[PDB]
């Protein structure tokens, strides 16, 4: 889609996926986000539209894995660009997903989450004929940056991830919570098949 | 050492007024013996604490919730401007996350990174959050020197704090140093100047208060002319030898159509997306 | 003074779009062209030239509506000739300042 088509197309109750990446960045495996949203136990009318906002080289590297799915769109552009977010009706989405491919190929230990924090802040700052109520989920790779997603809360570096407000509300996620699955799957021998199902 | 000693020379200058402001440095590396000695020379007005701007405990140790402003200095000579700007972007989101209402002043190297900066929800340039973009101001100084040569020199001299150096030999330097003694200062004006015409106001304080009057201002209007000048709580920008001199601007005693030619605001000329193969 | 258009509206547009979209010259748009520009004027030829040899910085702000400095040749303060064309900047000279006919002056010029 060009900005024009996105702006005149009425998208409502849909999913916006914001991708940071480039030709060098690792594959995220975006089909693992798309497949659950395409399960045959949704009827074709209640099936949520999906739009990717991001670098075109990154999306055309994932495309071979997800070109079989119905109702998917690509807006080639920057997920920090207000004009691109305005064009995809970000105020009418059922979810905005913010995530980065360039998460661990940098050994700076402070740069990875940067653009995701700024994208989360930009959408909540945004105004419509009022953006603070938009449903956002942010992937974080550094555990400690979570307390940077909300401003109306008590931040403390010794508070565990599960107990912090952005996680308790379901607006932040990190792979560090999945470490308990080693132990859970050891004692409950079928439980990985349940969670996968 | 060079950044702190340059900063303290401009900040603690005697051409300013009674600056009681205490300066608190927050840096993750221990100071070397030279920089510890520079802090010993400023024992009553400078304090240093080791810590990280990215840690809310260290921001609490430095009392950011009661600081008048936070100043973020950039490495101008870094190997990669994008990594430096991305690091200074991190600092501002950390400081604003700990306290939304603190005034931040920051250097930025590249202009496209300054656009990312103002997408932070509590960054508010209407209440003094200042991004000093070096690429914008540099290329702008150069650009204004294409209309009038040497303008980039006097603009740079108006923000540097400097006393009047005296030299007796008839040289280009004696007349240059007199000019270098000036800086630009802000002050409020209202008593006996409310409702007067902008030129008259300039004439009075140039002729009898002996200070080079308001270059601008109500809003930020440079040299307005005979119209659009009636405001009671307006501010002026003056050129003067020091901050003690400009103060006499207060308590004035009266004793002695069919095609797109511009952008959507009309601020810049526009034509069309011309093409590279046509301008080559 | 330097960027030529640092106003709240322009800042809002480039923060939204990162680009300039061209627009039509509606009379409120066209009124935004009225802003001062920096310029240098020659003092050896023009309506100021009788001050130019008259030798004193009598500011004349009552005409065309603002001078703020001199661009003086590095070898103008001495009686011997020289081939040097380099000029140094004097910012805010005194009202009584001794000027010479081979001076340029920095000024802000109205739109017309
Ligand atoms: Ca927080
Ligand atoms: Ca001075
Ligand atoms: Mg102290």
């Amino acid at each position: 889609l060009t900005r024009s088509e996105a702006a005149m197309t009425v998208l409502s109750g849909h999913v916006v996926v914001c991708i940071f990446g480039d030709v060098s960045s690792a594959l995220i495996g975006l089909r693992n986000l798309v497949m659950p949203l395409r399960a045959s136990n949704f009827h074709y009318h209640e099936l949520k539209h999906i739009v990717f906002v991001g670098s075109i080289e990154y999306l055309k590297r994932e495309w071979e894995t997800l070109h079989n799915f119905p109702k998917v769109s690509i807006l080639p552009g920057t997920p920090l660009s207000r004009a691109d977010l305005r064009a995809v009706n970000i105020n009418l989405c059922d979810m905005c997903v913010i995530l980065s491919a360039n998460q661990n190929n940098i050994d700076d230990t402070s740069l990875q989450d940067k653009e995701c924090i700024l994208a989360s802040l930009n959408i909540k700052s945004m105004q419509f004929d009022t953006g603070v109520n938009i449903p956002i989920i942010t992937e974080l790779v550094n555990d400690t940056n979570v307390q940077f997603l909300d401003q109306d809360d008590d931040d403390d570096p010794d508070t565990e991830l599960y107990l912090t407000q952005p996680f308790a509300c379901g607006t932040a996620f990190a792979v560090s919570v999945l470490d308990s699955l080693m132990s859970a799957t050891y004692f409950n021998d079928n439980i990985l098949t349940l969670i996968r199902t | 050492l060079e950044s702190v000693s340059n900063f303290l020379k401009d900040f603690l200058h005697k051409d300013r007024d009674d600056v009681n402001v205490e300066i608190v440095f927050l840096h993750n590396i221990s100071p070397n013996l030279e920089l510890e000695a520079l802090f010993k020379r400023h024992f009553t007005q400078v304090e240093f604490y080791q810590g990280s701007v990215l840690n809310p405990h260290d921001l609490a140790r430095v009392k950011i919730e009661s600081a008048d402003a936070c100043l973020i200095l950039a490495n101008k000579y870094c190997a990669d401007p994008d990594a430096e700007d991305a690091s200074n972007i991190m600092r501002v989101i950390s400081i604003k996350n700990y306290h939304p209402k603190i005034r931040i002043i920051t250097q930025m190297l590249q202009y496209h990174n300054k656009a990312h900066l103002l997408n932070i929800p509590s960054w508010n340039w209407k209440e003094g959050d200042d991004a000093i973009c070096l690429a914008e101001l540099k290329l702008g100084f150069i650009a204004q020197s294409c209309l009038a040569q040497g303008l980039s020199t006097m603009l740079a001299n108006l923000f540097s704090m400097r006393s009047f150096i005296k030299i007796e030999e008839d040289t280009w330097q004696k007349y240059y140093l007199e000019g270098v003694s000036n800086e630009m200062y802000t002050e409020y004006l209202s008593s006996a100047f409310v409702g007067l015409s902008f030129p008259t106001v300039c004439e009075l304080c140039f002729v009898k208060l002996k200070l080079l009057m308001i270059a601008i201002e109500s809003r930020i209007l440079i040299n307005p002319g005979n119209h659009l000048k009636i405001q009671e709580g307006t501010l002026g920008f003056f050129i003067a030898s020091d901050a003690k001199e400009v103060k006499r601007a207060f308590f004035y005693c009266k004793a002695c159509s069919n095609v797109k030619k511009y952008d959507s605001t009309g601020m810049f000329h526009w034509c069309a997306p011309k093409e590279i193969e046509k301008v080559i | 003074l330097v960027t030529g258009g640092a106003t709240p509206e322009l800042e809002a547009l480039i923060a939204e779009e990162n680009a300039l979209r061209g627009g039509y010259s509606t009379p409120q748009t066209l009124a935004n062209r009225d802003r001062c520009r920096v310029a240098q004027l020659a003092l050896l030829d023009g309506p100021f030239a009788d001050l130019g040899d008259g030798g004193c910085y009598g500011d004349l702000f009552c005409k065309a509506l603002l001078c703020f400095g001199i661009y003086r040749l590095r070898d103008a303060h001495l009686s011997t000739p020289s081939q040097c064309t380099k000029r140094y900047v004097i910012t805010n000279p005194p009202y009584e300042f001794e000027l010479v006919p081979t001076d340029l002056i920095f000024c802000l010029m109205q739109f017309d």
